[PDB]
RNA sequence: GUGGAAGUCUGUUAGAGUUGGUGUCCUACAAUACCCUCUCGUGAUCUAUGUGUAGGGGUGAAAGGCCCAUCGAGUCCGGCA
RNA sequence: GCGAAAGCCAAGGCCUGUCGGGAGCAACCAACGUUAGGGAAUUCGGCAAGUUAGUCCCGUACCUUCGGAAGAAGGGAUGCC
RNA sequence: GGUCUUAAGGUAGCGUAGUACCUUGCCGCAUCAGUAGCGGCUUGCAUGAAUGGAUUAACCAGAGCUUCACUGUCCCAACGUUGGGCCCGGUGAACUGUACAUUCCAGUGCGGAGUCUGGAGACACCCAGGGGGAAGCGAAGACCCUAUGGA
RNA sequence: CGAGUGGCUUGCUACCUCGAUGUCGGUUCCCUCCAUCCUGCCCGUGCAGAAGCGGGCAAGGGUGAGGUUGUUCGCCUAUUAAAGGAGGUCGUGAGCUGGGUUUAGACCGUCGUGAGACAGGUCGGCUGCUAUCUACUGGGUGUGUAGGUGUCUGACAAGAACGACCGUAUAGUACGAGAGGAACUACGGUUGGUGGCCACUGGUGUACCGGUUGUUCGAGAGAGCACGUGCCGGGUAGCCACGCCACACGGGGUAAGAGCUGAACGCAUCUAAGCUCGAAACCCACUUGGAAAAGAGACACCGCCGAGGUCCCGCGUACAAGACGCGGUCGAUAGACUCGGGGUGUGCGCGUCGAGGUAACGAGACGUUAAGCCCACGAGCACUAACAGACCAA
């Protein structure tokens, strides 16, 4: 993919709690796999900001509970290098669900976002109330 | 760049920024104030901080 | 099923002993391109800032925005060849065949040698003309040392020595600017073979941890879970199989970590200049103040503060040169705090 | 409200017991130990001393458990070379 | 302090749970502290460790032999002057 | 089958059971995924009434499973603390030992060799280490068979 | 239907061990095989393209994470370039684990008159040893080559030191009715592996500083203990990874394969002689070790009555002993002192205020005070200590 223009130290892993943030009915996601990724014997694997995760829907309404979708990792805990030299680190850690084309599956996306992840995700991006 | 805390200059190309969960944006140069912030005291109470002074 | 996994550390810097000098030595030089020049510089590591550099890089979507870059800082003194040695091709190989020395000799150098008293330049000068006519002459160096009386910060006054290779036009031409360069004085520096921006390769003779466990020294996991409270905690599992009955080099097992010679590729040197412009506050924690002729290095370099490393134009760059980086800044905040 | 029952509860009170750690030890401090954890702790309770039951016999809330480091028949000597 | 509890301290006893000296004292081992982000992915199994915790007020489900379940759960308070 | 063996021929219940071979039975719950667990079905290889059946509040260092919380169990390891370890003075055993012995790769041999054969490698001594081999040490194999053995 | 190869399964045999070669599964750590799952280079296609199917060379590298089960195996999920198979005493218990098989306790079903049994199920149920030899990882002492200092050479040895993927331009292009949809090349990034490093972020930090509980030293001040910090908050150096830096290309020769010239055989023929190309594989390149390479090396200088070295003293860029490296008055090597640079967070005392209280008393607030306390770093500085001196040596 598309370099992010940061350095990042993966936050989550397989089997991870994150915030779903949109307005997709889902409230908790719980990651399943990392796009393109590939560990080491005994390695957990690992995702964090800019990545495209699977996932699967563990809290929000029944129709969407349960659901395995993918989705965009657009914040997390564990701080991240800018050019700059500056560490960058957010209050959660977040994923907004998208779909095969990548635009956002909602209409609106909670919360602040990394402008990392802009260089990846356009439609994410143009649909951002915040980017920091 | 002045931390958002302490009031000190930011020796660039260190520190950290914090992105609360409002999307308010708080620049630390370095632990020690981050971490007295999270104790919940605030730098004008403390006499070590610029901003105090 | 037994998942696949790369085995545990490289085969490839062994065996894992101390290392014979602590002086680097290199085995390679560069190719004999351009004008003739020395290919090889030294100095003696300092500490580590930081600098913002101007993004120099063609293809960066960032070319020409700020950026910050990890720098070490070399103190680099003039240094001075102090004889040219010669080398013949031979059906074994290279063999030195003689040596040209000079009078001027700094102070101390009897402190590590024999400092010659009774020398024929011309005679070896011959010697090395007539292999060069009947064409037995192999590539050309100098015998070369620093002067670390010239920097403070390091303890020694004894001169480090080393051989470094001159690679340049003809041979007749590099020949005779050899010889320049001897009769002189020796006496060089880091301007006159790099250039700010150009990508070296800087060997040493890493940190020294005396001995370790195969944990630390190859990378081996801990013990796990339950098997980590039974007695073992960071021994592996076994020696190797039943057959064959003897146990491989090939295992990780314990011994010395740390004081072996390292070369380490495509350095670039995003500085050389003098002063104490690089300095930090407080001075460089276990080391000093620099304040002369210094390179700033991008990012790391082999061994400890006050050990010296050696300089030699990239042998396999994978970049073209960028000349002379801008630099907007030059930390130097205190190291400690 | 009084009263203060209980093979009642909590409890390293004393005291009794011995679940996990399959830790330490395993030519031991020890021929059954050490540490942490854990169970009971007014009752069919725990305990000292005295006293009774003896080997195809005792004793046994029964595990073939125990009867002096000895038990699907103790120990000693003899039958016996 | 509820306390024959802990912790600290008297009286009284001891430095005899009886080999010492040296190295910032490495690997490795025994006990153990702290570890960012993730939070059982480890493993036969959450084994080991951790969490919770004292007291007062509020409040407390299924089920039930009406005794109990129950300290259910959950919420709040707590110093000094 | 719409009696026959041998007296009766399984009733209330429970049921894939700590009893179900086929078996990871089928359906459902739960999970991304559940040979597990729970519920229903159930023709039960080979359930069932004091050989007690079903069921059950309370109790339990009893067996299995799920959730919240927690966390170095794990991702993936780091640093530190104390006692050892290492060097020095003093004290001072044991296990084990046919002999020889610096081995390695192959082969051979009673078919699992440091010692035979062919090669390869190999200057001697010493320190620390984790235990690959000596089918390492420890125990006249508990398994199995045999004995005109024992209990 | 016919001919074989392997020695992973199963069966057969009874050669080896019953004065014992510790079980299954798992784990950890090392090497290997190819019948190739991915990757490279190719051939055919029912090959338009894209996506495939089948085949050849090829073992360099990779082949991962999870849910049920003790499971091996296998079923299932989401990732992936792909998530290949097999050998090493079914590699690996003087390494670990101990869930299963298969001791002694017990239950159920079935069988038996019964003791008790089961190629049925189930709960519980132990893991010894101080390494003599050998082997290897690292470290020393000697001898050989035959005085010393310094610098090299390179027989050989090791490496995967690099493997792989995604994205952009190419290009909505070639191809195609359309749907759809490449490539060469040049770029950016990721992942796995590898080596090093600590300016940055992060961890530790029983150095240090502060807060505070209980108790003891009468109070205050200042302290001990509470496990080897009472607890809580902060944290320098160092060490570290979760942090940062670096890790080609290109030549040479080949395989499969594509061809050239070309004869046997006037033609034809990539092959028989000759030649041009062509794989992540091979060699070189690059990194590491390497004068004990018995052909036991080379060069320069110093020295054979003196070159150099050991011991000694102050110390570490080094370190388990040993080794290594530096300094030694012609000196900044270590300590003191003073600065600098850092960590805490505002000291004792005194003054004012303070809910109140006759008063006594009074938690606490402000000032003095970026104070007080402290530092494993740097500089200045010969004040102290590197003195004295011994020895070996052609
Ligand atoms: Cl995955
Ligand atoms: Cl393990
Ligand atoms: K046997
Ligand atoms: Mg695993
Ligand atoms: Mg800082
Ligand atoms: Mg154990
Ligand atoms: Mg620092
Ligand atoms: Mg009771
Ligand atoms: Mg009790
Ligand atoms: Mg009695
Ligand atoms: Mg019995
Ligand atoms: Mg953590
Ligand atoms: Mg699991
Ligand atoms: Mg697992
Ligand atoms: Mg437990
Ligand atoms: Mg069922
Ligand atoms: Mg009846
Ligand atoms: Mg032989
Ligand atoms: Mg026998
Ligand atoms: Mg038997
Ligand atoms: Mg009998
Ligand atoms: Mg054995
Ligand atoms: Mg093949
Ligand atoms: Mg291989
Ligand atoms: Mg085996
Ligand atoms: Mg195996
Ligand atoms: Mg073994
Ligand atoms: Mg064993
Ligand atoms: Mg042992
Ligand atoms: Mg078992
Ligand atoms: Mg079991
Ligand atoms: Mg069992
Ligand atoms: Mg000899
Ligand atoms: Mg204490
Ligand atoms: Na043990
Ligand atoms: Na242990
Ligand atoms: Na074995
Ligand atoms: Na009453
Ligand atoms: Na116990
Ligand atoms: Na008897
Ligand atoms: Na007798
Ligand atoms: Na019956
Ligand atoms: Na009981
Ligand atoms: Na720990
Ligand atoms: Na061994
Ligand atoms: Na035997
Ligand atoms: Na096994
Ligand atoms: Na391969
Ligand atoms: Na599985
Ligand atoms: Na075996
Ligand atoms: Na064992
Ligand atoms: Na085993
Ligand atoms: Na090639
Ligand atoms: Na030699």
């Amino acid at each position: 993919m598309e370099a992010l223009g940061a350095d990042v130290t993966q936050g989550l892993e397989k089997g991870s709690l994150i915030t779903c943030a949109d307005n997709t009915g889902a409230r908790e996601l719980k990651v399943i796999s990392v796009h393109g990724y590939s560990g080491t014997k005994n390695r957990h694997p690992k995702a964090g900001l800019g990545d495209k995760i699977t996932v699967s829907v563990t809290k929000g309404t029944p129709e969407m509970r349960r659901q395995v979708l993918e989705a965009v990792v657009v914040r997390q805990r564990k701080p991240i290098r800018r050019p700059d030299g500056t560490r960058v680190k957010f209050e959660d850690n977040a994923a907004v669900i998208v779909d095969e084309n990548e635009d956002p599956r909602g209409t609106e996306l909670k919360g602040p976002i990394a402008r990392e992840v802009a260089q990846r995700f356009g439609s994410v991006a143009s649909a951002a109330t915040m980017i920091v | 760049r002045e931390c958002d805390y302490c009031g000190t200059d930011i020796e660039p190309g260190t520190g950290t920024m914090f992105v609360h969960k409002d999307g308010a944006t708080t620049h630390f140069c370095s632990s020690k104030c981050e971490n007295n912030a999270d104790l919940g005291r605030e730098a004008r109470n403390l006499e070590w901080t610029d901003t105090a002074r | 099923p037994q998942p696949s996994r790369p085995r545990k550390g490289s085969l490839g810097f062994g065996p894992r002993k101390r290392s014979t000098s602590e002086t680097p030595r290199f085995n390679s030089w560069p190719s004999d391109d351009g004008q003739p020049g020395v290919q090889g510089f030294a100095g003696y590591k300092a500490g580590m800032t930081h600098v913002v550099l101007v993004n120099d890089e063609p293809n960066s979507p960032r070319e020409g925005m700020e950026e910050t870059v990890p720098v070490t800082v070399i103190e680099t003194p003039p240094m001075r060849a102090v004889a040219l040695r010669a080398y013949e091709d031979t059906p074994y190989g290279q063999r030195p065949l003689t040596e040209v020395w000079t009078d001027e000799f700094h102070s101390e150098l009897d402190r590590t040698l024999d400092v010659p008293e009774d020398h024929d330049p011309d005679a070896a000068e011959e010697q090395i003309r007539d292999a060069h006519e009947a064409g037995d002459l192999g590539d050309l160096r100098l015998i070369t040392h620093t002067v670390p009386d010239a920097v403070p910060s390091v303890p020694k006054k004894k001169p480090d020595v080393m051989e470094t290779r001159v690679g340049g036009g003809s041979v007749s031409d590099r020949l005779d600017h050899a010889l320049d360069i001897v009769e002189d004085g020796g006496e060089h520096a880091m301007n006159d073979i790099f250039r700010a921006g150009e990508y070296a390769d800087v060997a040493g003779v890493t940190k020294g941890k005396g001995t370790q466990g195969p944990v630390k020294r190859w990378g081996v996991q801990k013990r796990k879970g339950k098997h980590a409270r039974q007695g073992w905690r960071r021994r592996i599992g076994n020696l190797g199989p039943w057959n064959p009955s003897r146990v491989r080099s090939t295992v990780p097992q314990q011994g010395q970590t740390g004081y072996h010679q390292r070369t380490e590729l495509n350095k670039r040197l995003i500085d050389i200049g003098e002063g104490d412009e690089p300095t930090v506050d407080g001075g460089f924690v276990n080391y000093g103040e620099v304040d002369g002729p210094y390179t700033l290095v991008k990012g790391s370099v082999p061994g400890p503060d006050k050990r010296l490393v050696r300089f030699r134009p990239a042998v396999r760059p994978n970049d073209q040169p960028r000349l002379d980086p801008e630099v907007r800044y030059v930390s130097n905040e205190s190291n400690q705090g």
